[PDB]
């Protein structure tokens, strides 16, 4: 799936007061259960990268922003193979979950599904 | 998408020193005896319902239906199987 | 310890000779020990323990 | 003489009575429902496999072990 | 009587149906049968059931007097065959196939 | 399937070669041959099995040999190319008694008696599935139960009727080792014999991989030694990270 | 420059075996492929030796298989091990592609190594399928009868299709000597196949049990990968002594100790236990030719993964919702197996249709749905 | 958690006798002694495995 | 990039048989390689069928 | 025709003392005799069959 798919859809259920009411709470549960925040990632981290559009999105990254998610990686990679998890200061902690990411690759795909439109374009 | 060792494909990293000792510097089995106890029972503990679950609905669904099946083949179970064929 | 170490380790040369001279001499001590271990634990069952009635 | 006839019949009056008693029940039955007429002209005929078979399963557990251990 | 003759490594049932048999056979409506057919259609000799003894479900061999139809009973899936050997209860979905036999005399047939 | 249709499963009777360390008693398999030719010999092959087989198992050279020359076997023809009978040697197989399945199954009321040389491997159940059927033939079968023309009923064969009849009865051989031959010593030999017959090399399988146990086993630990000695490096590996 | 990277033929090996990078945190189910190279080394040496004692013609096959057993020194050994190595053929094949489904090993950039995986597993079926015929004992027979009269099924050319298969009117003779050149064969053809996936697979390098990128942090393969493959390896030959030794015919069906006779069909034809899922799909769909699609299709649609999973994250390890459907998922698929070994019985038979139908909604519906809805939780979940 | 010259704390895992030779003579017996299995295996498997090529016991008779 | 060169497997056939460098100048007597591999090819597929029918 | 022949010759003359093994009666049909004649000369022959009943 696209990401852009992905926030558009999340946007909705955001909207509905009903659908937020019963889904917000079912969805901080299951990133709880998740437990990438045991290893110290952000839920952007875990996006699968080997796409042309997402090597682009990770190109656009500020440096720090970039530098920073490449130790997040060494280190998770690290406990993975270590069988630990993180503790204390490298646990994600809820507010320091934030998207770093997904501004940059939903203008990466912006572009591209633009792009797939206009290359079908019929002049009225 | 996979490079070779010099061109991997990683962003540049920066800022990450890594540390490590020698084999022959280390004990290999340090805190064996606390991981094969606490750990394992940590890891298997988050793991547990995730094959508890199936398993066990599974077996039972197995049990019941290899139960029905010899009763169905029993004297006692002649008109209840005459009746599902 | 430096001494064996320095005679049977340091060379690899060495070290696979000595390897495999082990190698050697586990196989064939290895097989006389399970030969005599099997011939107890299965007493007066194999053919070696009642061909003296023949 | 064959040491499996006693254990057999040791097991049949001890641990497998009910099976015994069981297995006795149902030949009654039969042999009596053999005797009556019109029995050959019926659509089912009882056995007393089922019960046999529960019995010589039950003979079987209490007395491998003890079988084996005489011969 | 059937005989059980290989012919191509399959067996071949030859059975000399005596009268009664074929006045079985002869009773049931076409109309309810999963392969609708009479015996008419497979035999040429009302007195001689050849048919290849392969089971139309996967392809065992059925034993025969047994059955329910008292003809063949495939004991690997419990399918009956008749004695026209027509499918007739159970997970077979034809009837036991007929070679191209002829009676060259008529003690004699080639198949 | 009725439990009928399937037969009775036989029960785990402790054989003394059951056990990762255990070989076949052999005098028990001796005593099982001597049944075999006496009793089962009759109607039932052993195609596979050549005096050879015999020898350091049962039976010395010298006795195999002279079970050999006891018989006669077909020869290559003689010089006007008539044909001839010779006496058996070590590598002839142990001659069965029909010469085909027809003259097999006009003799047992059409029944056809199969091979033991494998029939130990060939059901469920082995040794025990042998044990069990010579040994339970009841004295009447189950109320009930119809038997088809010439068959016996035994409920360790599936359907329960079986065209072979009972045929161990106490003191049908005499063992020339003093063992008294009742029903259930007979069948166990004969049963520990059929078990050799259809795995020869069970004595020296279980020898060696006694030995692959113990070998596997020490080089399985060293190599977790191995593995985590190698890979501890990577293990222990630590980070500072200071962002840019 | 070094030997290893200079010379071109010993740079093939350099990249495969040693200087390969590989992420540092792959875990044990990453060393069934080698387990997978080792089981097709094992099934090399036994089969290539048993063909020297086996006689293809079906006068002669199962005497030949009787002659290996009792007459060829070891020959018992080399029998037993080719027999059972092909079972932990297939749980090595299970395993690993049941590490492959968890851990989204088919995703985008890896679908070609999947795919052709697809292919592998399906000449590792004709494989073992045809070599189970060579014994030519009553399940080698009945098993070739059934399995080629379902290609009957094919409509208006099927019936002669088999024929030609067969190279007669019935499996006999001509069956067994072509289904002997070809099961020598298939193995080599099985090789190539497992070495190109491999050569598809470089090009991404191995996924890993996160899920995320392992460029960032590499391991040679040599000598990480290397030692730990080796406790893989002894405790796969722990197992193998086990069964080889021990216990040497608990995998398999007393039934092809019986030689094959065409006019007696044995108590009851069920498959290797390995085959039974497929064939318990098989048996769930009435008609003949249904079902056969099904159990073609049953194997073809992982080949849709790629497609019908839908999420932004590879793998299960941070999906608890995912890792709940794969487990329903992996024990549906091991009910199959033990219904294909029941008898065509009530209850099973409306059981084995049930689980059938969960078999194929697992990707058709359920893995599509749950992929989509954990895309929206992990998004809304970390806002 | 700055300092890059403060090397993290290894003591858990770090051998007092580690620049002895005892020190690297124990692991290189473990290595030896599983090489010394592997030949011996080795050898085992190939000695039984290529006797079938041997004259099998039908052949000597 | 063309689907030949970038594809691994493709890549692969593509550097042996399709755009592989050859000098322009090879006479006949560089057919042999060639015709060995056909030769090779016929071997294979007649010897497989032979083995179907061999005893 | 002149196969037909030295069919002749060979039933005649040679195969007092030669046999003719690998040759079955179907492969005269239809080069040098008809399905008939042929069967004819097979059914002049006695050959083992698969034993009675009695074995
Ligand atoms: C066959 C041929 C023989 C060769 C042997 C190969 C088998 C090795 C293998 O892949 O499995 C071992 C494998 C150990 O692999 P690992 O590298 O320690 O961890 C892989 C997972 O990340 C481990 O997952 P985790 O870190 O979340 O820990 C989970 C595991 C605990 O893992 C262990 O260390 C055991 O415990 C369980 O899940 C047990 C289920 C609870 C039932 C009660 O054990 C399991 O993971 C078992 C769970 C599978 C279901
Ligand atoms: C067998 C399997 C069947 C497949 C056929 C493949 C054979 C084709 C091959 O390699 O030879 C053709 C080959 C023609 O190939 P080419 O590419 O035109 O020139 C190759 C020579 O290097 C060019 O040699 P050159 O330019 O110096 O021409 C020499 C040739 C003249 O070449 C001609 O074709 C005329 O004449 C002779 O050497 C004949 C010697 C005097 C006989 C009195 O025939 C020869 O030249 C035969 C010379 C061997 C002595
Ligand atoms: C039996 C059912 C198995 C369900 C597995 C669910 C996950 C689990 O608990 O496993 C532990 C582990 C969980 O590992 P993990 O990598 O998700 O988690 C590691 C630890 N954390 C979360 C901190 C990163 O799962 C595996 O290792 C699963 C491998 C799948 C193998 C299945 C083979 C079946 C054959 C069917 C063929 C088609
Ligand atoms: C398959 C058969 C394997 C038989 C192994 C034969 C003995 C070689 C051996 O054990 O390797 C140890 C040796 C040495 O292990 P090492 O390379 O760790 O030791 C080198 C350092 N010194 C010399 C100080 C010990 O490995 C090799 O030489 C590689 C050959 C193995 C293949
Ligand atoms: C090819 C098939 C591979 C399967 C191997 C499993 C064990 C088979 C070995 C045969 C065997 O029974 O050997 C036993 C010992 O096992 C052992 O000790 C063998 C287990 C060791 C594991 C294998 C290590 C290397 C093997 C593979 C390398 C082969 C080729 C490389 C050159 C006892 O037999 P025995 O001791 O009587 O034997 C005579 C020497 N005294
Ligand atoms: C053996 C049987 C050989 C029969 C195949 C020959 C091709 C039939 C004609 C087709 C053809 O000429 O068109 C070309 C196809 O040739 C091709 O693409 C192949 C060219 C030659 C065919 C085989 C190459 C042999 C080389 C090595 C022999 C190996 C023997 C070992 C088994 C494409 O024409 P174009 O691609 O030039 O462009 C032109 C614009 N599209
Ligand atoms: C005079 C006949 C006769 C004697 C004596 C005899 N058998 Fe049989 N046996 C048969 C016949 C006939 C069958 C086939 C029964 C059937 O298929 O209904 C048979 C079947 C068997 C079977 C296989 C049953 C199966 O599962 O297919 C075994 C095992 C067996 N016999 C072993 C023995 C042993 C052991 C002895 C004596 C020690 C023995 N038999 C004595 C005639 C005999
Ligand atoms: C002979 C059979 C096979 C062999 C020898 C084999 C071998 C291997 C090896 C060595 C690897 C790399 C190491 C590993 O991840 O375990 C691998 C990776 C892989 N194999 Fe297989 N394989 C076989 C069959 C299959 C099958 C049937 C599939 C799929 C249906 C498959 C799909 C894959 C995939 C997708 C990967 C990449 C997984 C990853 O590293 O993320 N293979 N295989
Ligand atoms: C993936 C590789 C292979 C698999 C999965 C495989 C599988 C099998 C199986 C399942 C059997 C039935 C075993 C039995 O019950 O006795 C068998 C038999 C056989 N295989 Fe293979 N085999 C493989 C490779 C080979 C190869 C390369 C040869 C080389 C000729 C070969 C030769 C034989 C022979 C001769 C038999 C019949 C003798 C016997 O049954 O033991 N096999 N194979
Ligand atoms: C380089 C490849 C090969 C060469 C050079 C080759 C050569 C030969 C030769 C010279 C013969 C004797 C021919 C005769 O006079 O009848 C022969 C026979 C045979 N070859 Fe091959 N062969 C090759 C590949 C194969 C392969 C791959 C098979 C696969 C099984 C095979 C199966 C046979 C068989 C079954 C025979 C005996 C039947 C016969 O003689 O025709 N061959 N081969
Ligand atoms: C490049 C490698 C070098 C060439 C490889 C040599 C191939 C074969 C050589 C030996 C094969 C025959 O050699 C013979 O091996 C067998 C078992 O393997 C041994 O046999 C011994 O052990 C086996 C079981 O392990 C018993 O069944 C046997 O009764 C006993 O004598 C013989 O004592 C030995 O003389
Ligand atoms: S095979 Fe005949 S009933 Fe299924």
């Amino acid at each position: 799936a696209s990401i852009t798919s992905v926030v558009k859809t999340s946007e909705l259920i955001l909207k509905s007061p009903l659908l937020s009411k019963i889904v917000v709470p079912l969805a901080k549960t299951y990133v709880k259960f998740s437990g990438y925040r045991q290893l110290g990632f952000k839920m952007n981290d875990l996006i699968i990268e080997e796409t042309p559009n997402m090597q682009l999105a990770l190109r656009r990254l500020p440096p720090t922003e970039s530098y920073d998610r490449v130790y997040r990686l060494i280190r998770a990679t690290q406990f993975s193979l270590s069988h630990k998890l993180a503790t204390g200061n490298d646990i994600t902690k809820p507010e320091e979950d934030d998207h770093y990411l997904i501004p940059y690759i939903l203008d990466v795909e912006a572009e591209a599904f633009e792009k797939d439109a206009l290359d079908n374009l019929e002049v009225v | 998408y996979m490079g070779w060792w010099g061109h991997m494909g990683s962003p540049p990293q920066k800022g990450i020193a890594g540390y490590t000792i020698s084999p022959f510097a280390a004990r290999p089995f340090a805190g064996v005896v606390h991981a094969a106890i606490f750990n394992t029972f940590r890891r298997t503990k988050n793991q547990a319902l995730f094959v508890i679950l199936p398993v066990s609905f599974f077996y039972y669904v197995w049990t019941q239906a290899s139960e029905k099946n010899e009763w169905l083949y029993t004297k006692a179970g002649r008109h209840e199987l005459a009746k599902a064929l | 310890a430096t001494t064996f170490y320095n005679v049977f380790v340091k060379r690899n040369s060495a070290f696979v000779a000595t390897i495999l001279a082990s190698a050697f001499v586990f196989d064939m001590t290895f097989e006389t020990a399970i030969d005599n271990f099997w011939d107890r634990i299965n007493a007066g069952k194999q053919w070696k323990d009642i061909r003296h009635k023949y | 003489p064959d040491p499996a006839i006693a254990l057999h019949e040791a097991a049949a009056e001890g641990p497998c009575h009910d099976f015994k008693h069981h297995f006795d029940e149902c030949v009654e039955r039969v042999t009596k429902a053999q005797e009556a007429e019109d029995y050959d002209h019926a659509e089912y005929k009882e056995d007393c496999v089922e019960e046999f078979f529960h019995l010589q399963h039950c003979i079987n557990d209490n007395t491998a072990d003890k079988l084996f251990r005489v011969l | 009587k059937n005989v059980i003759i290989k012919w191509r490594g399959k067996p071949i049932f030859i059975r000399h149906r005596t009268s009664e048999e074929i006045e079985e056979a002869n009773e049931v409506n076409v109309a309810t049968l999963r392969d609708p057919q009479t015996d008419d259609e497979r035999v040429q000799k009302p007195e001689w059931l050849v048919m290849i003894g392969v089971c139309t479900h996967l392809g065992c061999v059925p034993i025969g007097e047994a059955g329910d139809f008292g003809g063949w009973f495939c004991p690997c899936h419990g399918s009956h065959y008749d004695i026209s050997g027509r499918i007739r209860r159970g997970p077979a979905p034809l009837n036991l196939e007929i070679p191209e036999y002829d009676f060259a005399d008529a003690e004699t047939l080639v198949i | 399937m009725t439990a009928a249709e399937h037969g009775l499963h036989p029960a785990e009777y402790p054989w003394p070669q059951n056990g990762m360390l255990s070989t076949f008693d052999h005098a028990s398999l001796r005593r099982g041959y001597q049944v075999y030719k006496e009793v089962c010999a009759a109607c039932h092959s052993l195609d596979r099995i050549a005096w050879r087989n015999l020898v350091g198992v049962t039976h010395t050279t010298d006795e195999a040999k002279a079970f050999a020359e006891e018989l006669e076997y077909d020869d290559e023809p003689d010089d006007e190319g008539n044909p001839r009978k010779r006496p058996g040697k070590l590598a002839d197989y142990i001659p069965g008694p029909y010469p085909n399945e027809q003259a097999a199954r006009a003799a047992n009321q059409g029944a056809l008696p199969p091979d033991l040389s494998l029939i130990a491997k060939a059901r469920h159940g082995g040794a025990d599935y042998i044990f069990a059927l010579l040994t339970g033939y009841p004295d009447e079968p189950p109320a009930g139960v119809v038997l088809a023309p010439g068959m016996n009923y035994n409920p360790y064969f599936p359907g329960g009727g079986i065209g072979m009849a009972r045929t161990l009865f106490d003191g049908v051989v005499e063992y020339e080792d003093g063992t008294p031959a009742t029903t259930s010593q007979m069948a166990k030999d004969v049963a520990a014999f059929l078990t050799w017959a259809a795995e020869p090399e069970h004595d020296e399988r279980k020898k060696l991989g006694l030995k692959a146990i113990i070998v596997i086993s020490a080089m399985l630990g060293l190599s977790v030694y191995i593995k985590k000695f190698k890979w501890s490096p990577i293990k222990n590996r630590k980070f500072i990270y200071n962002p840019p | 420059m070094a030997l290893r990277k200079k010379n071109s033929l010993l740079n093939m090996a350099n990249s495969y075996v040693l200087d390969s990078p590989q992420p540092s945190n792959l875990n044990y189910f990453w060393n069934f492929g080698s387990l997978l190279a080792l089981c097709l080394v094992i099934q090399l040496a036994t089969g290539i030796t048993l063909a020297m004692h086996y006689t293809s013609h079906a006068s002669l096959a199962f005497d030949s298989v009787e002659h290996i057993m009792r007459d060829v020194n070891f020959g018992w050994f080399i029998r037993y091990a080719h027999a059972n190595t092909a079972s932990f053929f297939f749980i090595c094949i299970y395993a690993h592609m049941g590490r492959n489904i968890y851990y989204g090993s088919y995703k985008t950039p890896r679908v070609l190594p999947w795919s052709i995986g697809v292919i592998i597993f399906l000449l590792l079926i004709i494989t073992a399928f045809m070599g189970y015929v060579l014994v030519f004992g009553q399940m080698s027979l009945w098993g070739a009868t059934v399995i080629c009269n379902l290609v009957s099924a094919i409509p208006w050319l099927g019936e002669d299709i088999v024929h030609f298969l067969w190279g007669g009117f019935s499996v006999g003779n001509p069956t067994l000597q072509r289904f002997f050149a070809l099961h020598y064969l298939m193995p080599f053809v099985l090789a190539v196949f497992a070495l190109l996936h491999l050569i598809a697979l470089h090009t991404a390098g191995s996924s890993n049990p996160l899920g995320i990128t392992s460029n960032v942090d590499k391991l040679s393969m040599h000598p990480y990968y290397s030692f730990k493959d080796l406790i893989t390896v002894f405790a796969f030959l722990l197992m193998f002594t086990l069964f080889v030794f021990f216990s040497p015919d608990k995998l398999g069906h007393p039934d092809n100790y019986i030689p094959a006779n065409p006019m007696v069909t044995p108590a009851s034809i069920v498959p290797e236990w390995y085959l039974l899922p497929f064939y318990a799909i098989l048996r769930a769909i009435p008609d003949k030719l249904g079902g056969v699609i099904a159990m073609v299709a049953a194997i073809l649609i992982l080949l849709i993964l790629p497609i019908v999973d839908r999420s932004i994250i590879r793998g299960n390890a941070f999906k608890p919702i995912s890792k709940l459907l794969f487990g329903f998922f992996i024990c549906n698929f091991l009910l199959l197996g033990v219904l294909g070994q029941v008898h065509i019985e009530p209850p099973f038979i409306v059981l084995g249709q049930i689980c059938t139908i969960f078999y194929f909604s697992y990707f058709l519906i359920l893995l599509p749905m749950v992929s989509t809805i954990e895309n929206i939780f992990f998004y809304i979940g970390s806002l | 958690g700055k300092s890059t010259y403060k090397i993290p704390d290894f003591t858990p895992y770090l051998k007092k006798d580690r620049n002895t030779d005892a020190n690297r003579l124990f692991s290189y017996f473990m290595i030896g002694s599983f090489g010394m299995l592997s030949a011996a295996g080795a050898k085992a498997t190939v000695q039984d495995f290529l006797s079938n090529m041997s004259a099998s016991a039908d052949v000597l008779a």
